[PDB]
RNA sequence: AGGUUCGAAGACGAUCAGAUACCGUCGUAGUUCCGACCAUAAACGAUGCCGACUGGCGAUGCGGCGGCGUUAUUCCCAUGACCCGCCGGGCAGCUUCCGGGAAACCAAAGUCUUUGGGUUCCGGGGGGAGUAUGGUUGCAAAGCUGAAACUUAAAGGAAUUGACGG
């Protein structure tokens, strides 16, 4: 039986999308089907921020960010626990997870 | 009514405009567009008070037509309206369910709180969907207070005022009680009612304690 | 660790509090004696478990209105509910602010030209409708 | 609404619909007397005109054809005629 | 370019942005317009200048995206190339 | 013609009881372009095309129309960026006791025993079998058209409860 109304991808008004390579196994995934993730992590890894800050030669220096965009195949996203299986009514929920701000 | 005695009498227009009762935006339900006048520049819909008044009078007629007064059942899930339905049942003789409506009140004949009413008046169709559905089960006609975005599924005498502000809810329950008691003989309809409409207003605990400490410090001094 | 009271103790204590609130206090031993002499509790352990929960519940009641319900708490609840009808109505603003659109609505239903009805200008705008999507 | 009256609509609902899909279809276009400064005669330019119309006396451009409606040139009076 | 004893005298060779700044500007729901021009200064230092610009969301805008149409992108790019050429 | 990178075949190193595999190192044809063939895909929305009717809502893309204001040149009218709506044609979404359906679900898969708008292709228990044979197309690989003998009481679909899941 048909599991999802979209067929697991965002392909609505076109015939073909260009494939990409999964970032940790290099499987060909269609670009609309892939699990994409944007990472804006710090270079200086804030557990070690104070040593770099006190060893710096400048007085006011702001640490650079690292900007990587990740593409996962379904299998790598499941195995690396980026996504998880959900129930039916939980499956059709499209909201991103909460930002855990406090 | 088309009668001159059942006309608007602008004192209550001042009550309406003071409480709100004519501001209901910003979403419009497609069966409620018969009662709006137009839309403000800031997105709020304006409700025509003639339609509100005459739907209220029609509801009062339907409530009066019940011979046994303790067969009208008044419902409010939210507190802002719990106080109003308790005082409405005190004034007119209805039967209130203020607070949680246990499912199966109208359908499960075995259980202890099995009420079997002949009319049902509801503060919010969206907040009181369970009594509306059970009324659909037990062929029970329904009156409701409806905002511009309230779905009218099992509603018959939808009265289009406002149900967000505490003042508008208390005021409309007040005028429903006044019209019901005036269509029966209790008030001679020439001098104003002695019950002031502030009696039905919701009071959150923080302003209650602020008012009570202000009254205490005024009384002791 | 592992001292949850079962529903026997909890509902027995609730009925005891509801019926005999006037003779109980926040002292375990006098509550123990009262519960001994107003209820046929078959065992001593159940008796003083019930008495301990009664003591805990009376500390809770002395703080605030838990269920309940005490007659004093309920009469003061309906006193707050019933009284404070104010000496002056909250709907007697004596200056009512209206949109000119509502002024025109009243004007076409024959009440827009005899009331007080202080009017403002409409808000130049149409910046309602919070922005779509995240940020 | 189960009892919408389909053969007496309000004029605002009539104007709101498509130019077809009305009870009796009618165009949204019109004609107009266009007067340019510096001349004396008027011209009867169509509203949704596709031609670059010219005043015959003074060879000047009256309207510029656009996607939906002719855009008249810099300041020129126009009077919509017979509505 | 030349040595004067204990000194190495330098001359201009090129300009670039840092990696994190360029990665920080590029984000979704907007159009990126880039242009490049080959162009010679008066003294014979033929250069290649690269430009970049991003469409801006208005302050009262409530639509999610700010996308320029293709003709708008083309004339913005034309303006970029003509300005860089006339400047250098 | 060209051959960077990948990489069927192949060689080797591992892993393994075995390992002509999965993992690693190298590597032919191919992958690229030009010219000529082939006509197949889970070539899928697993849903023929044309037309009509039947709920709501919020967006989005193109075109048009109309409106408070903000912004750009420029000081004005245009013209762009935004804001609030309406109409048309699109890709879709949410919601709904419209109705349907074995159900999953579907605003089409509805308007069907209350059965008829027009029309094309196509199925008839599971196998044997898309095989044999004839014909026909192709350089080939293969494509299209396409049985029978014989065999069998189920094969399937969608949901439910358990059991099991490296
Ligand atoms: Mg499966
Ligand atoms: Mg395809
Ligand atoms: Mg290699
Ligand atoms: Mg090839
Ligand atoms: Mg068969
Ligand atoms: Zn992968």
């Amino acid at each position: 039986t048909k599991k999802r109304r979209n067929n697991g991808r965002a392909k609505k008004g076109r015939g073909h999308v260009q494939p990409i390579r999964c970032t940790n196994c290099a499987r060909c995934v269609p670009k609309d089907k892939a699990i994409k993730k944007f990472v804006i992590r710090n270079i200086v890894e804030a557990a070690a921020v104070r040593d770099i800050s006190e060893a710096s030669v400048f007085d006011a220096y702001v640490l650079p960010k690292l900007y990587v965009k990740l593409h996962y195949c379904v299998s790598c996203a499941i195995h690396s626990k980026v996504v998880r299986n959900r129930s039916r009514e939980a499956r059709k929920d499209r909201t991103p997870p909460p930002r855990f701000r406090p | 009514g088309a009668l001159d005695v059942l006309q608007m009498k602008e004192e209550d227009v001042l009550k309406f405009l003071a409480a709100g009762t004519h501001l209901g935006g910003t979403n419009l339900d497609f069966q409620m567009e018969q009662y709006i006048y137009k839309r403000k520049s800031d997105g709020i819909y304006i409700i025509n008070l003639k339609r509100t008044w005459e739907k209220l009078l029609l509801a009062a007629r339907a409530i009066v037509a019940i011979e046994n007064p303790a067969d009208v059942s008044v419902i409010s899930s939210r507190n802002t309206g719990q106080r109003a339905v308790l005082k409405f049942a005190a004034a007119t003789g209805a039967t209130p369910i203020a607070g949680r409506f246990t499912p199966g009140t109208f359908t499960n004949q075995i259980q202890a709180a099995f009420r079997e009413p002949r009319l049902l008046v509801v503060t919010d169709p969206r907040a009181d969907h369970q009594p509306l559905t059970e009324a659909s089960y037990v062929n029970l006609p329904t009156i409701a207070l409806c905002n511009t975005d309230s779905p009218l599924r099992y509603v018959d005498i939808a009265i289009p005022c406002n149900n967000k502000g505490a003042h508008s809810v208390g005021l409309m329950w007040w005028m429903l009680a006044r019209e019901v008691l005036r269509m029966r003989g209790t008030i001679s309809r020439e001098h104003p009612w002695e019950v002031m409409p502030d009696l039905y207003f919701y009071r959150d605990p923080e302003e209650i304690e602020k008012e009570e400490q202000a009254a205490a410090e005024k009384a002791v001094t | 660790m592992g001292r949850v009271r079962t529903k026997t103790v909890k509902k027995a204590a609730r009925v005891i509090i509801e019926k005999y609130y006037t003779r109980l206090g926040n002292d375990f031993h006098t509550n123990k004696r009262v519960c001994e002499e107003i209820a046929i509790i078959p065992s001593k352990k159940l008796r003083n478990k019930i008495a301990g929960y009664v003591t805990h519940l009376m500390k809770r009641i002395q703080r605030g209105p838990v269920r309940g319900i005490s007659i004093k708490l309920q009469e003061e609840e309906r006193e707050r509910r019933d009284n404070y009808v104010p000496e002056v109505s909250a709907l007697d603003q004596e200056i009512i602010e209206v949109d000119p659109d509502t002024k025109e609505m009243l004007k076409l239903l024959d009440f827009g030209s005899l009331s007080n009805l202080q009017v403002t200008q409409p808000t130049v705008g149409m910046n309602f409708k919070t922005p779509r999507g995240p940020v | 609404p189960l009892a919408k009256d389909l053969l007496h609509p309000s004029p605002e609902e009539e104007k709101r619909k498509h130019k077809k899909k009305r009870l009796v279809q009618s165009p949204n276009s019109y004609f107009m007397d266009v007067k340019c400064p510096g001349c004396y005669k008027i011209t009867t330019v169509f509203s949704h005109a596709q031609t670059v119309v010219l005043c015959v006396g003074c060879s000047t451009v009256l309207c510029q054809p656009t996607g939906g409606k002719a855009r008249l040139t810099e300041g020129c009076s126009f009077r919509r005629k017979q509505h | 370019e030349d040595v004067q004893g204990k000194n190495c005298l330098t001359n201009f060779h090129g300009m670039d942005l840092t990696r994190d700044k360029m990665c920080s500007m590029v984000k979704k729901w907007q159009t990126m317009i880039e242009a490049h021009v080959d162009v010679k200064t008066t003294d014979g230092y033929l250069l290649r200048l690269f430009c970049v610009g991003f469409t801006k969301k208005r302050n009262n805008q409530i639509r999610k995206t700010s996308y320029a149409q293709h003709q708008q992108v083309r004339q913005i790019r034309k303006k970029m190339m003509e300005i860089m050429t006339r400047e250098v």
